[PDB]
C-alpha cells in the first residue's frame, strides 16, 4: 500500500502548482510578523523573496517555491522592504 | 489559458488584430486606428528594458 | 474511546521515522522532500502572542 | 482603446511591468489567485444593511434613457450609477417585452428536470432500516459521454471560436441553434459545460442507478425511509457504455478463436467505430470497468484495475498476502490435478452481476463468507464460485466425474475453471457434502440450507447470506498490465488477472448503432452485410487494388478480406466461379486497355476461391443470404450489384457503397502579412502561407494540407523496417 | 503524466519505449519525463522517415500507402547491438567515417548521418551543445522544439517543407495537451542536455544541520538513521517492550452496576444571580395594537406611543440598590430618559433616533469615565501597587426552575409569521407537512417563542445602531410584535436600552449598554436574584388591584458575536424539530408503515417531564415540544462554556447508564475522573446547576 500511495503522492508533487498554497485559512506571515490571509501572506513572501536573490517560484511549480525556501535559510541576511 | 508568449506580446497581438479587423471590415476612425497601433508599438518598445 | 492530551505527545521525530519507512526504497529526492515537515516540526518555536 | 491605454499606463511602473513581461500565458491561472481576502464580513448582515440603504444596486448608464426617474407614485430610483431595487420590479412590470422566449435551448438541462417532475408518477413509502449501498454512479442527464477536456474543447469552439486551441456533431448543432440568439458567453459556456460534461462519483444509494434516480435522491432516499419514484424516460449515457461492452465482448469472443488473438484484438479495436467515434479513443478516455473492456484496454497498453475476475465476479484484496506453493491433488473420481494452492490468509470483497460478498479465506480453508444478492439462483452461483475458490479439500473430494472442459477454441481450461464449470451446472453434491452449523441471526444475517432454503439457526459451514445487501466497496486502482499473445492479462507480480474464458453471460442488443469494418466481424450483421462491406472495402482501397491487380494479382486474390464473402457462394461451384473470373481477368490483362472497372469490381471477390478448370461459362453468379439465393450478373446491373451509370454511386441491396484544419510552419514571420484571427474560412486561393494568432497566446505561420494524415496502418507499417 | 503518454501515442511506440527503458534498468514509475521524451523522440523519428522514397534517379519523392527504398534507415528504435551493426554495415558500404556517438538516422540522398534532437529550451543552445559535442565531422544535426522552431546544420534543413511542418504541428499540439493538463513539468527535466533526469531536491547547510538534530538520541547523521530504517527486522520488539514495561500500566475495567452511580455533587455558597441579557418572565408588555404594518416602521415613535398609553408615572423612589456603586445615577439616568423623551417638541424636526446627552450619570453607567490611561512600561517601571481572578462558588437557587416552568407555559399571542410552502403531491411531503404543522401549532403560542422573537428584535436593533451611532449614546427601545387571539397585530414595549460608544472594529469588541426594563415583581421578594440589578419603583398601573410597576436597570456589555448569536435564535425551533424528528424516526425505524400519526394524535402516550410529589409526573406531547423548545432557547441565551462542558461530560455518563439499562454489561476505567470533569464545570451558572439537578433526578429515577 505504501508504494501505491507514494506513487500517487509523487504525481501530486510533480503536478502541484502554487494555487494549492493560497487555498487556506489564516496563516502566519513572517514578513509582517502577524497573522494574514493565505493569499496575502503568500504574496508577501513571494515579493520579499523576489526582492532578494530568490526567483524560482515564477516557474509555477510548488516544488520550486520549496527550493526557494530551502536556499533562503542558506543566505546570511534577509532584507525586508515595506 | 494556454500559451507560451508573454502577457504583453499576446495582448498586443490581440489588440493589433482586433484593430485591423474592426477598422477594415468594421467601422472605426482611421486616426483612432493609427493612434491605437502607435500605442501598441510604444508598449512593444517599452517591454525592451 | 478517546485519547486525552493526544496532540502534545506526538513527537515529529516519530513522524520522520514512519515517513522514512513509508518512503522505503523510493527515490532519494522523494524522501528528501517528504521528510522536511517533520524536521521543521522537530526544531520549532511557539509564539506567545500579545502579552 | 481603453484596454491598450490601460496596458500603456500599466507598463510604466517597474513592478507592474516586470510581472507582465516575465509571467507567461500558461501560468495566468496561478497569478489570478492572489487576493486581499477581506470579503467575509458577515455577508448576510452586510446584504441586509445594504438593502435597508437607498439605491444599493449598480447598473450601467443606459438606464437613464430606458426607465424613468419617478415611478407612478413619485418614488425616486436613481442616483449620480446607483439604482433602487424598486427599479428592477418596475422593469419587470412594464419594460421591453422581447422575443427571447427562445431561452429553453441553453437551459435545456433544467427543463429536462421540470419535465421529469411533470410525469414523475409516485409510489408508496415502504419504511425500512435503509442500509447504504456504496455505488459509483454518474450525475448528468443527456451528456453524450464527453470528458472535461474534450467537452471544454467544444465549448471553446462554439462560444469563443476566434481563440480556439490548436486542435463534433454537437459542435455544429449547438452552434446552429444558438447561432445569433446568444445571451451571455460566460453563462452559455457554463451552462453547456453543465449539460455536456460527464461526472461519475462514489455515492451511497438504495436502489437508484440511472441519472434520473440520483438527481432526485433527496426525495426517494432519506434517513430510515424510501419513496418509490419513477420519472419516466431514461437518459442518453446510461446505455452508451452498454454498446461498447457488447462490442468488446464480441471482439474478444472472435479474437480467442483466431490464430493470433492479440493482433486480431488490436486490429479489430482500431478498426471498430462506436457511434461515430473510433473505439480506441473511447477506450483511452472511458471510465467503464468491464472484463472484455479491460482485455481491450490491456491489449493497447492502458491501465486497468488490480481486481481480478473469476466466475464472472471481480475480486478486491482487503488484507493479507499469499505464497504460491504449487501442489498436486487427486479428485473424488481418481483424477490427478496440478494446482496453484493459495497459501496464507487473505481477505477479499467480490462484486458480481447481481450479488456481492465479503470473503475471509485461509490456506485451502474458507473461514468466513457474507453474501447478498437479488435472485435465489444468483446467490447460489455466488456461493458456488466462492466454494470453488475456497480450495478446501471438501469440494475437491466432492468432484464427481472426470473433468474435461474445453474452451470454444478447443483449449484445456485451467483446473480452477475446470472445477468451476463442473460445479456450475449441478452442485447439489457439494452442498450435501460441505457441512452444517448453528448461527444466531444477529445484525440481520440469515443462513442457507443445502436445499437453498433460508433458516434462522442452521447454515453451511462458515456461511452467511445477508439481508439488506452487502456493502460494495469499489476502490480505484491503476497498475500496468502484462498482456500476452493469447489475450490473458497478468499483473507485474505474476498473478493471472483476467482471461477470456469468463466473458459471455448474455447476448447483446447494441442500443446504439455499431459498426465493425475490419475483416473478421462481417458475419454478425447477417449475410447481407458481407456484400456491402466487401464492396465498400473494394471501393475504398480501389487505388491500391488497381495496381495490385495489374501486377502479381495472385497475392491480391488470396487477401483474407474476402473470406467472409467466399463463405456465401455454395461450396460446390466455388472453384468454377474462381477459374471463370480468373480467366476473364487474364483475358483483360492480355488484351490491354480493354477492361472496364465496373465489371472488375463486380467480379473480383469471386477470384479469392481456389480455382478449378471449369469447362463451362457463366453469366449469373449465386450468393446465399438467409438461405435465399440472390443473383449477380456479368452484364448490366443487378439488385445485388446496382451501379448507377450517371450517378456513379454503387448500391448493394439498397444500401449505398461509395463512388469514384491547418499545420504550423513556425513562429510568426513578419513577411506573410500581419496576423489574422482564427476566423479565416476564406482559404485565400489554397496556397496562402499566413501568420495567425492561435488560442490565447502567440502567433504562428500556417499553410494548407494535402493528404489526410490520420491514425491508419502507416504506424502499423512502421514495423516494416523493424523486425527485418 | 504516465497515463497521459499512453493516450497521445500509439501502442507500438509505447511498447518500443518500454523495451528501450529496460536497457539501463530505468523504472518508468519514477522516470516519467524520460519516458515521455523517449516516446516523443520515437514518434518524431517515425513521422520523419515515413513517405520518402528514392526515384530511378538520385532524387527523393513522396508516396502513399510500388517497389522502392525508404531513403532513411531507422536507428533509434532498434536494439543497441543491431543499431551499431547497421551503422557499421552502411559505413563499410559507403566508406564514411562512423561517428563516435550513436546517430538516429542515415540519409541516402545526401549521404549524411542525420541525428535528431527534440528540446524544450532554446534550440540555439541545444545546437551549440550538439556542435561542441559533434564538430568537424560530417554528421548533420536536426533539432526540433515544441514552440515550432527548427534548426539544421548550416541552414540545410534536409527535408521537404510540409513534411517538417507536420512534425512541428504535432509537437505544438502535444505541448498544448500537456500544458492544459498541468503536465508542463518536463520543462525542468530536459533542461540539462541529458533529457532524462528528474527533480533532485537538495538539503544544504542550516537545513541538514536541523535534519541531523531531529533524529532519535542514537544517531549523529540522518543518513545512518535512514539506512537503519531501510533494513529493519520485525523480530518481535513489541513483545520484549511489553515484557519490560511495568504491570501498573493497564486499562483495568471497573464494573458498572446500579450501585456505583452516585448523584452529581453540587456547589454550595451564595445564591446564584441572574445574568440573562434581559428579563424573561418578569418583563411587562406595553401594547398599542397598531397596524402601521412593520419593518420600515420607525421604532422610536412606536415606543413613545407605548408611553402615551400609560399614566401613573410616580416620582422615582428607588428600592433595591446595586450594593456596590453609585445608585442615584440610575434614577438620574431614568429621569434623563423621560426628559429627553418629552423634549422632542422643541426640536421642530423629529429625529427617528434619540441621541442621549453625554451626561455624567450616563458616562458613569456606561463606564466611559476615563479609565487607567494607556502608558508604556518605560515610564511606569515602578509603582508600589502594580499587581495584575478565579470565580466564586455559587449554589443553585429556586428561581431558575420557576423561570423554566414559566417558559414552557402557553400564551395569548402567536409570535410567528411562518411563510408558505408549495402544494404537497408526495407521501413524504405529506408526512413532513403533518409533522411541521403540528409542531408549529403546538409551539407557536409558547412563551419561549416570545423569548426568541424578543431576543431577535433586541439584538437586531442594537447591532443596527452600533453601525450608524458609532459616536453617541443612542436610546434603543425594546420592542416586540405579535398577534393577539382576536387576530389584531400588537406592538409591545419591554423597556429601553442606552448604548455607549460602538467603535466595533472586531467581532469580540464590546460595547457597553444600560438596560432599563419594566416589571411587576418586587425585588424585595428574592433580593439574591437581582445582584447585578438596581430597582426603581417607577409607578402604579391600572390592572382593580393597581399593582406597583418597577424598573429593573442594569449595566452590561455585549459584543458583535454576542448580538448575532441571538439574532438567529429561531434556530432553537429547527433544533427542537430535529430532536423531535429523530425520535419519530429512530424510535420508529422498526416498522413497515412508519409510526408517525401514533406519535401525535394519541394522548395515551405520555412522557416523563416533571416530578412534583416525589414522583414522576408524565405529560402530553405538546408539553414535550414546548419543553424541548424552551430548553434550546435557554441554552441559546444562557449559553455558557460551563453548559457546553457539562453537556459533553454528562452525555457519556448518560450513554453508559443507557447501556446498563439495556443490560449490555458495561464498564468504565476511571469513573472518578468523569465525576471530576463534571464537577469542574459547575461553579455559578444557574442554568448549568439546574441541568445538573435534572440529571441527578434522572439518575434517582433510573433504578439507581
Amino acid at each position: 500500500i505504501f508504494e501505491n500511495s507514494c506513487l500517487e503522492t509523487m504525481e501530486v508533487v510533480q503536478q502541484t502548482r502554487v494555487d494549492r498554497l493560497t487555498q487556506g485559512r489564516q496563516t502566519y506571515d513572517w514578513t509582517l510578523n502577524r497573522n494574514q490571509p493565505a493569499a496575502t501572506a503568500l504574496a508577501n513572501t513571494i515579493e520579499v523573496f523576489r526582492s532578494n536573490g530568490l526567483t524560482a517560484n515564477e516557474s509555477g511549480r510548488l516544488i520550486d517555491f520549496l527550493k526557494d525556501v530551502m536556499e533562503s535559510m542558506d543566505k546570511e541576511e534577509m532584507e525586508i522592504t515595506t | 489559458p494556454v500559451g507560451i508568449s508573454s502577457m504583453v506580446e499576446a495582448m498586443v497581438s490581440r489588440a493589433r488584430i482586433d484593430a485591423r479587423i474592426d477598422f477594415e471590415s468594421g467601422r472605426i476612425k482611421k486616426e483612432e486606428f493609427a493612434e491605437i497601433m502607435k500605442i501598441c508599438s510604444t508598449i512593444e518598445e517599452l517591454r525592451r528594458q | 474511546g478517546d485519547n486525552t492530551k493526544w496532540n502534545e505527545n506526538q513527537n515529529p521525530r516519530m513522524f520522520l521515522a514512519m515517513i522514512t519507512y513509508i518512503t522505503k526504497n523510493q527515490p532519494e529526492w522523494f524522501r528528501n522532500v517528504l521528510s522536511i515537515a517533520p524536521i521543521m516540526f522537530s526544531n520549532k518555536m511557539a509564539r506567545l502572542g500579545k502579552g | 482603446m481603453e484596454r491598450i491605454k490601460e496596458l500603456r499606463n500599466l507598463m510604466s511602473q517597474s513592478r507592474t511591468r516586470e510581472i507582465l513581461t516575465k509571467t507567461t500565458v500558461d501560468h495566468m491561472a496561478i497569478i489570478k489567485k492572489y487576493t486581499s481576502g477581506r470579503q467575509e464580513k458577515n455577508p448576510s448582515l452586510r446584504m441586509k444593511w445594504m438593502m435597508a440603504m437607498k439605491y444599493p444596486i449598480t447598473a450601467d448608464k443606459r438606464i437613464t434613457e430606458m426607465v424613468p426617474e419617478r415611478n407612478e407614485q413619485g418614488q425616486t430610483l436613481w442616483s449620480k450609477v446607483m439604482v433602487s431595487p424598486l427599479a428592477v420590479t418596475w422593469w419587470n412590470r412594464n419594460g421591453p417585452m422581447t422575443s427571447t422566449v427562445h431561452y429553453p435551448k441553453v437551459y435545456k438541462t433544467y427543463f429536462e428536470k421540470v419535465e421529469r417532475l411533470k410525469h414523475g408518477t409516485f409510489g408508496p413509502v415502504h419504511f425500512r432500516n435503509q442500509v447504504k449501498i456504496r455505488r459509483r454512479v454518474d450525475i448528468n442527464p443527456g451528456h453524450a459521454d464527453l470528458s472535461a477536456k474534450e467537452a471544454q474543447d467544444v465549448i471553446m469552439e462554439v462560444v469563443f471560436p476566434n481563440e480556439v486551441g490548436a486542435r463534433l456533431t454537437i459542435t455544429k448543432e449547438k452552434k446552429e441553434e444558438l447561432q445569433d440568439c446568444k445571451i451571455s458567453p460566460l453563462m452559455v459556456a457554463y451552462m453547456l459545460e453543465r449539460e455536456l460534461v460527464r461526472k461519475t462519483r462514489f455515492l451511497p444509494v438504495a436502489g437508484g442507478t440511472s441519472s434520473v434516480y440520483i438527481e432526485v435522491l433527496h426525495l426517494t432516499q432519506g434517513t430510515c425511509w424510501e419513496q418509490m419514484y419513477t420519472p419516466g424516460g431514461e437518459v442518453r449515457n446510461d446505455d452508451v457504455d452498454q454498446s461498447l461492452i457488447i462490442a468488446a465482448r464480441n471482439i474478444v469472443r472472435r479474437a480467442a478463436v483466431s490464430a493470433d488473438p492479440l493482433a486480431s484484438l488490436l486490429e479489430m479495436c482500431h478498426s471498430t467505430q462506436i457511434g461515430g467515434t473510433r473505439m480506441v479513443d473511447i477506450l483511452r478516455q472511458n471510465p467503464t470497468e468491464e472484463q472484455a473492456v479491460d482485455i481491450c484496454k490491456a491489449a493497447m497498453g492502458l491501465r486497468i484495475s488490480s481486481s481480478f475476475s473469476f466466475g464472472g465476479f471481480t475480486f478486491k484484496r482487503t488484507s493479507g498476502s499469499s505464497i504460491k506453493r504449487e501442489e498436486e491433488l487427486l479428485t473424488g473420481n481418481l483424477q490427478t490435478l496440478k494446482i496453484r494452492v493459495h497459501d496464507g490468509y487473505e481477505e477479499f470483497t467480490m462484486v458480481g452481476k447481481r450479488a456481492t460478498a465479503i470473503l475471509r479465506k485461509a490456506t485451502r480453508r474458507l473461514v468466513q463468507l457474507i453474501v447478498s444478492g437479488r435472485d435465489e439462483q444468483s446467490v447460489a452461483e455466488a456461493i458456488i464460485v466462492a466454494m470453488v475458490f475456497s480450495q478446501e479439500d471438501c469440494m475437491i473430494k466432492a468432484v464427481r466425474g472426470d473433468l474435461n472442459f474445453v474452451n470454444r477454441a478447443n483449449q484445456r481450461l485451467n483446473p480452477m475453471h475446470q472445477l468451476l464449470r463442473h460445479f456450475q451446472k449441478d452442485a447439489k453434491v457439494l452442498f450435501q457434502n460441505w457441512g452444517i452449523e448453528h448461527i444466531d441471526n444477529v445484525m440481520g444475517m440469515i443462513g442457507v440450507l443445502p436445499d437453498m432454503t433460508p433458516s434462522t439457526e442452521m447454515s453451511m459451514r462458515g456461511i452467511r447470506v445477508s439481508k439488506m445487501g452487502v456493502d460494495e466497496y469499489s476502490s480505484t486502482e491503476r497498475v500496468v498490465v502484462s498482456i500476452d499473445r493469447f489475450l490473458r492479462v497478468r499483473d507485474q507480480r505474476g498473478n493471472v488477472l483476467l482471461s477470456p474464458e469468463e466473458v459471455s453471460e448474455t447476448q447483446g442488443t447494441e442500443k446504439l448503432t455499431i459498426t465493425y469494418s475490419s475483416s473478421m466481424m462481417w458475419e454478425i450483421n447477417g449475410p447481407e452485410s458481407v456484400l456491402v462491406n466487401t464492396y465498400q472495402w473494394i471501393i475504398r482501397n480501389w487505388e491500391t487494388v488497381k495496381i495490385q491487380w495489374s501486377q502479381n494479382p495472385t497475392m491480391l486474390y488470396n487477401k483474407m478480406e474476402f473470406e467472409p464473402f467466399q463463405s456465401l457462394v455454395p461450396k460446390a461451384i466455388r472453384g468454377q466461379y474462381s477459374g471463370f473470373v480468373r480467366t476473364l481477368f487474364q483475358q483483360m490483362r492480355d488484351v490491354l486497355g480493354t477492361f472496364d472497372t465496373t465489371q472488375i469490381i463486380k467480379l473480383l471477390p469471386f477470384a479469392a476461391a481456389p480455382p478449378k478448370q471449369s469447362r463451362m461459362q457463366f453469366s449469373s453468379l449465386t450468393v446465399n443470404v438467409r438461405g435465399s439465393g440472390m443473383r449477380i450478373l456479368v452484364r448490366g446491373n443487378s439488385p445485388a450489384f446496382n451501379y448507377n451509370k450517371t450517378t456513379k454511386r454503387l448500391t448493394i441491396l439498397g444500401k449505398d457503397a461509395g463512388t469514384l484544419g491547418f499545420l504550423i510552419l513556425g513562429k510568426e514571420d513578419r513577411r506573410y502579412g500581419p496576423a489574422l484571427s482564427i476566423n479565416e474560412l476564406s482559404n485565400l486561393a489554397k496556397g496562402e502561407k499566413a501568420n495567425v494568432l492561435i488560442g490565447q497566446g502567440d502567433v504562428v505561420l500556417v499553410m494548407k494540407r494535402k493528404r489526410d494524415s490520420s491514425i491508419l496502418t502507416d504506424s502499423q507499417t512502421a514495423t516494416k523496417r523493424i523486425r527485418m | 503524466m504516465e497515463d497521459f503518454v499512453r493516450q497521445c501515442f500509439n501502442p507500438m511506440i509505447v511498447e518500443l519505449a518500454e523495451k528501450a527503458m529496460k536497457e539501463y534498468g530505468e523504472d518508468l514509475k519514477i522516470e516519467t519525463n524520460k519516458f515521455a521524451a523517449i516516446c516523443t523522440h520515437l514518434e518524431v523519428c517515425f513521422m520523419y522517415s515515413d513517405f520518402h522514397f528514392i526515384n530511378e534517379q538520385g532524387e527523393s519523392i513522396v508516396v502513399e500507402l510500388a517497389l522502392l527504398k525508404h531513403r532513411f534507415e531507422i536507428i533509434e528504435g532498434r536494439d543497441r547491438t543491431m543499431a551499431w551493426t547497421v551503422v557499421n554495415s552502411i559505413c563499410n558500404t559507403t566508406g564514411a567515417e562512423k561517428p563516435k556517438f550513436l546517430p538516429d538516422l542515415y540519409d541516402y540522398k545526401e549521404n549524411r548521418f542525420i541525428e535528431i534532437g527534440v528540446t524544450r529550451r532554446e534550440v540555439h543552445i541545444y545546437y551549440l551543445e550538439k556542435a561542441n559535442k559533434i564538430k568537424s565531422e560530417n554528421t548533420h544535426i536536426h533539432i526540433f522544439s515544441f514552440t515550432g522552431e527548427e534548426m539544421a546544420t548550416k541552414a540545410d534543413y534536409t527535408l521537404d517543407e510540409e513534411s517538417r511542418a507536420r512534425i512541428k504541428t504535432r509537437l505544438f499540439t502535444i505541448r498544448q495537451e500537456m500544458a492544459n493538463r498541468g503536465l508542463w513539468d518536463s520543462f525542468r527535466q530536459s533542461e540539462r542536455g541529458e533529457e532524462t533526469i528528474e527533480e533532485r531536491f537538495e538539503i544544504t547547510g542550516t537545513m541538514r544541520r536541523l535534519a541531523d538534530q531531529s533524529l532519535p538520541p542514537n544517531f549523529s547523521c540522518l543518513e545512518n538513521f535512514r539506512a537503519y530504517v531501510d533494513g529493519f527486522e520485525p523480530n518481535g520488539y513489541i513483545e520484549g517492550k511489553l515484557s519490560q514495561m511495568s504491570k501498573e500500566v493497564n486499562a483495568k475495567i471497573e464494573p458498572f452496576l446500579k450501585t456505583t452511580p452516585r448523584p452529581i455533587r453540587l456547589p454550595d455558597g451564595p445564591p446564584c444571580f441572574q445574568r440573562s441579557k434581559f428579563l424573561l418572565m418578569d418583563a411587562l408588555k406595553l401594547s398599542i395594537e397598531d397596524p402601521s404594518h412593520e419593518g420600515e416602521g420607525i421604532p422610536l415613535y412606536d415606543a413613545i406611543k407605548c408611553m402615551r398609553t400609560f399614566f401613573g408615572w410616580k416620582e422615582p423612589y428607588i428600592v433595591k440598590p446595586h450594593e456596590k456603586g453609585i445608585n442615584p445615577n440610575y434614577l438620574l439616568s431614568w429621569k434623563q430618559v423621560l426628559a429627553e423623551l418629552q423634549d422632542i417638541e422643541n426640536e421642530e424636526k423629529i429625529p427617528r433616533t434619540k441621541n442621549m446627552k453625554k451626561t455624567s450619570q450616563l458616562k458613569w453607567a456606561l463606564g466611559e469615565n476615563m479609565a487607567p490611561e494607556k502608558v508604556d512600561f518605560d515610564n511606569c517601571r515602578d509603582v508600589s501597587d502594580l499587581k495584575q481572578d478565579e470565580p466564586e462558588l455559587r449554589s443553585l437557587s429556586s428561581w431558575i426552575q420557576n423561570e423554566f416552568n414559566k417558559a414552557c407555559e402557553l400564551t395569548d399571542s402567536t409570535w410567528i409569521e411562518l411563510d408558505e410552502i408549495g402544494e404537497d403531491v408526495a407521501p413524504i411531503e405529506y408526512i413532513a407537512s403533518m409533522r411541521r404543522n403540528y409542531f408549529t401549532a403546538e409551539v407557536s403560542h409558547c412563551r419561549a417563542t416570545e423569548y426568541i422573537m424578543k431576543g431577535v428584535y433586541i439584538n437586531t436593533a442594537l447591532l443596527n445602531a452600533s453601525c450608524a451611532a458609532m459616536d453617541d449614546f443612542q436610546l434603543i427601545p425594546m420592542i416586540s410584535k405579535c398577534r393577539t387571539k382576536e387576530g389584531r397585530r400588537k406592538t409591545n414595549l419591554y423597556g429601553f436600552i442606552i448604548k455607549g460608544r460602538s467603535h466595533l472594529r472586531n467581532d469580540t469588541d464590546v460595547v457597553n449598554f444600560v438596560s432599563m426594563e419594566f416589571s411587576l415583581t418586587d425585588p424585595r421578594l428574592e433580593p439574591h436574584k437581582w445582584e447585578k440589578y438596581c430597582v426603581l419603583e417607577i409607578g402604579d398601573m391600572l390592572l382593580q388591584m393597581s399593582r406597583p410597576m418597577f424598573l429593573y436597570v442594569r449595566t452590561n456589555g455585549t459584543s458583535k458575536i454576542k448580538m448575532k448569536w441571538g439574532m438567529e435564535m429561531r434556530r432553537c425551533l429547527l433544533q427542537s424539530l430535529q430532536q423531535i424528528e429523530s425520535m419519530i424516526e429512530a424510535e420508529s425505524s422498526v416498522k413497515e408503515k412508519d409510526m408517525t400519526k401514533e406519535f401525535f394524535e394519541n394522548k395515551s402516550e405520555t412522557w416523563p417531564i416533571g416530578e412534583s410529589p416525589k414522583g414522576v409526573e408524565d405529560g402530553s406531547i405538546g408539553k414535550v415540544c414546548r419543553t424541548l423548545l424552551a430548553k434550546s432557547v435557554f441554552n441559546s441565551l444562557y449559553a455558557s462554556p460551563q453548559l457546553e462542558g457539562f453537556s459533553a461530560e454528562s452525555r457519556k455518563l448518560l450513554l453508559v447508564v443507557q447501556a446498563l439499562r439495556d443490560n449490555l454489561e458495561p464498564g468504565t476505567f476511571d469513573l472518578e475522573g468523569l465525576y471530576e470533569a463534571i464537577e469542574e464545570c459547575l461553579i455559578n451558572d444557574p442554568w448549568v446547576l439546574l441541568n445538573a439537578s435534572w440529571f441527578n433526578s434522572f439518575l434517582t429515577h433510573a433504578l439507581r
